[PDB]
């Protein structure tokens, strides 16, 4: 406990910019057996002398997007909870876990990674509770998604993907039951 | 959210968990409804040690709120689970036998763990009862009596143990959702239903809610919008009386671009379907 | 690019910096438009408490737009009303004329100066 | 003219029936697809395999399709004696029943191990599997539990060691014998 | 159907260089969740003029 105190000391306050424990969140591109996904490394740091022992744990909650609507989607949020090993001083851990397309095409695009931190005594001992601890609310926006293909570094030739065809139920519902480019722009002063 | 006991396992790999959100009315024919989350997670994982405890964890996150203040965790109790208590039943849903449905949190343990897909249905120049036949007559559903809304089929074919629901608002058009164990039983069940709809009975499915609620918003988020902006202009036109305040047009473009960004959101909504 | 207009600003226009996005969805363009306006916000509340702020004409061109706005604000409304009687032809000719609407907004939306 | 040079294309590349016959079901959101061979193919001397090739007129767009494969023997009343070598392959049917209906072809490799010369590559195509939903629907092909207990088809029992996850433990009683299995398996059990 | 027996006829013979159609794998390794994970690429490349239009699988 005096440990998890020192730690929590550290992170709530020194509002500076180095932090103890930090989380940084990247975005990346990968291929799953042929279709493209979305990643994020969620990459958990330890810049102090602190090696988080036991009773911590590591929940990052995924929401897709947030607005309230009637019929009640399948996945609100995706959860994960990674039990954190003592983490040790100056390490650091990476974890993958990617956002893609569920559905055909299916994504909606402001999804947020949250990573946060999580201290039980009653796991050590109790006599329970908990303490949960916030780390970083990353937001990946629509100009993280782009992946530019043709400006691209390597000029390789890929196959242009072609996402599928307006739904794998859209073509049974069509075979069971048998333009100009839209544009925005803002200006701002110099 | 979900958390396993580090004293079980000295070997850290990852935990999952889909969170499901449940509305059901209750006798809406104010009247109770039901609001109900729900996670889900693979069972065989855990039950590497013959026991496990895991805490529960439930956030909850303001949306109006761009500052990150409110962050309420809570911890809803602990759950254990040994492989003693899966041997004599006293947790589980096993089906035949197990159908009167009185212990809701059968229901919702349904709902939660049964693969979701939502269809709207219209027939424009028919009005449409053939549901309710092709539900009470077809497919043999037996009625929850505690929330009326939900039809369990126990037509003891291929599609035994499928759920449905169907809110028939303005009697052409419908809407009907199916909880089922795959997906093949989706496309078995999609088929028998085409099969006894009439000729003109246009269905459709839908991802992310009603056309007529999805309308509504974006009609809402325009309204908006355009009040906000002619609010900019009534500023402007108080202040031609009084040349104007850049810092003025600064304030008011920042909430007329925190309203834009919902009439952009309900413009994506409606702009797929 | 920069694009300069003089006649909504007194004196200085600023040579502006505009900001367009073109694609064949318009899905997309609700999605690059949410994340650009979002990222002006941020840009907006990160500049205020330092940056100053320009004067304006006060005249003409805030009540043409005002106009403007004003057609389009009661023309959704009628829409709104005519939803809610439900009459008939329920909902498509009102979607389509939604997203005409959204469109006609959207192109000069928000000049930040 | 067409004909003579399909048949003529066969010919060029290339007797004895490797593979008695096909057959194939459905569990319940799998595909299982399997394959009865002959004394000819020798599964000691040649590792072989399966795969499912969807017809491209169908499928207007290209998904990779998946398939894992197991050899199943079983001795025939060794209570000469007749083994039963089957090859057997399952995939996932929800991909593939997006219109209505498929007709998968199902072709046998076979790869030898002692020539490094990578020689003898016996492709060999083992009938055809058409589906469809009309077809489930009034069952027919599926494999379902109680009731359609007394399997008198031994495919069904095939398709059960086919798609079902397996896992092999050796048991070893230092200090006892070991006699208690079959009453365990046949009275807690109850086995048949 | 021409287009097949060229392209048949071309691979089984020697051209004393594989270059038809090649096709090269490659490892790599990759993450997931936690675990690191071994994949294969398999790229296709055509070198000689035949076009694989439709039929081929």
């Amino acid at each position: 406990l005096n440990e998890a105190m020192n730690v929590s000391c550290a992170l709530l306050s020194s509002g500076t910019g180095p932090r103890p424990i930090s989380c940084t969140t990247s975005t990346t591109w990968s291929r799953l057996q042929t279709q493209d996904v979305l990643m994020a490394t969620c990459v958990l740091e330890n810049s102090s002398s602190f090696s988080l022992d036991q009773g911590w744990t590591l929940c990052i909650q995924v929401l897709t997007s947030s607005c309230a609507l009637d019929l009640d989607s399948a996945c609100s949020a995706i959860t994960y909870t990674i039990p954190v090993d003592q983490l040790g001083p100056g390490a650091r851990r990476e974890v993958t876990l990617p956002l893609g397309p569920g559905e055909n095409g299916g994504l909606d695009l402001p999804v947020t990674v949250s990573c946060t931190l999580f201290y039980s005594l009653r796991e050590v001992v109790g006599g329970q509770e908990g303490v949960c601890l916030p780390l970083s609310r990353h937001t990946v926006d629509m100009l993280q998604c782009l992946r530019f293909p043709g400006l691209a570094p390597p000029h390789t030739r890929a196959p242009s993907p072609l996402g599928p065809t307006r739904d794998p139920v859209a073509t049974f519902l069509e075979t069971c039951r048998e333009l100009p480019p839209s544009v925005a722009s803002i200006k701002v002063s110099a | 959210s979900l958390l396993m006991d580090q004293a079980h396992d000295s070997r850290f790999r990852l935990l999952k968990c889909q969170n499901r959100v449940i509305k059901l009315s209750t006798n809406p024919f104010k009247k109770e409804c039901v609001q109900i989350i729900t996670a889900v997670t693979s069972l065989s994982p855990l039950l590497t040690f013959s026991k496990f405890c895991c805490t529960v964890l439930l956030q909850i996150m303001e949306r109006e709120s761009g500052n990150c203040p409110k962050d309420r965790y809570v911890v809803c109790g602990r759950v254990f689970l040994s492989l003693e208590d899966l041997s004599t039943g006293k947790y589980l849903l096993t089906f035949p036998k197990k159908k009167p449905i009185e212990h809701m949190e059968d229901l919702f343990a349904l709902l939660a763990a049964f693969h979701k897909s939502c269809f709207q249905i219209t027939s424009p120049g028919y009005a449409l009862n053939s549901m309710k036949v092709w539900l009470l007559e077809h497919m043999k559903c037996e009625i929850i009596k505690e929330f009326p809304e939900v039809y369990f089929c126990e037509r003891p074919g291929s599609f035994y143990g499928t759920l449905f629901t169907w809110k028939q608002r303005t009697p052409f058009e419908g809407i009907l959702i199916i909880y089922s164990r795959n997906q093949t039983v989706m496309f078995q069940c999609l088929h028998n239903l085409i099969r006894i709809l009439p000729i003109n009975c246009f269905l459709k499915n839908l991802k992310s809610g009603s056309e007529n609620f999805l309308i509504d918003n974006m009609a809402f988020t325009l309204e908006k919008e355009l009040v906000t902006l002619s609010s900019l202009s009534s500023a402007i036109a108080k202040h031609e009386s009084n040349k104007v305040s850049g810092a003025l047009y600064r304030e008011i473009t920042l909430k007329v671009a925190e309203v834009q960004l919902k009439s952009d959101f309900a413009a994506q909504k409606l702009s797929n379907l | 690019r920069e694009v300069a207009m003089t006649d909504l600003c007194p004196a200085g226009p600023i040579q502006a910096v505009e900001i367009q996005v073109e694609s064949s969805s318009l899905a997309d363009i609700c999605r690059a438009h949410h994340a650009v306006v979002g990222r002006m916000q941020t840009m907006v509340t990160e500049q205020a408490t330092q940056g100053s702020s320009a004067p304006d004409l006060r005249v003409q061109y805030l009540r043409q737009i005002h106009a403007n706005h004003e057609t389009l604000l009661r023309e959704v409304q009628t829409l709104r009303d005519r939803l809610c009687t439900e009459d008939e032809a329920s909902s498509c000719a009102t979607a389509q004329r939604l997203l005409q609407v959204y469109r006609q907004l959207r192109h000069p939306s928000l000049i930040l100066l | 003219i067409i004909s003579k040079s399909y048949k003529a294309l066969i010919n060029l590349v290339q007797s004895e029936q490797l593979v008695e016959k096909i057959w194939y079901r459905v569990i319940d959101d799998s595909l299982v697809v399997g394959v009865k061979t002959t004394s000819s193919l020798k599964l000691s001397l040649n590792d072989v395999t399966l795969s499912l090739l969807m017809d491209q007129a169908h499928d207007s767009r290209f998904r990779l399709l998946k398939c894992q494969n197991r050899v199943i023997k079983l001795s025939t009343n060794p209570f000469k004696k007749e083994c039963v070598q089957i090859i057997t392959a399952v995939t996932s049917l929800s991909p593939l029943l997006t219109f209505s209906k498929f007709c998968c072809t199902v072709l046998l490799q076979i790869m030898e191990r002692e020539s490094g010369n990578c020689p003898k590559d016996r492709y060999v195509v083992c009938g055809r599997v058409f589906l469809s939903l009309e077809d489930l629907s009034t069952g027919k092909y599926l494999l379902t539990f109680p009731k359609k207990k007394p399997i008198e088809h031994m495919e069904d029992l095939f398709a059960l060691l086919a798609a079902f996850h397996k896992s092999c433990f050796q048991i070893t009683s230092p200090g006892y014998a070991l006699n208690s299995m079959k009453v365990w398996l046949l009275e807690h059990m109850k086995c048949e």
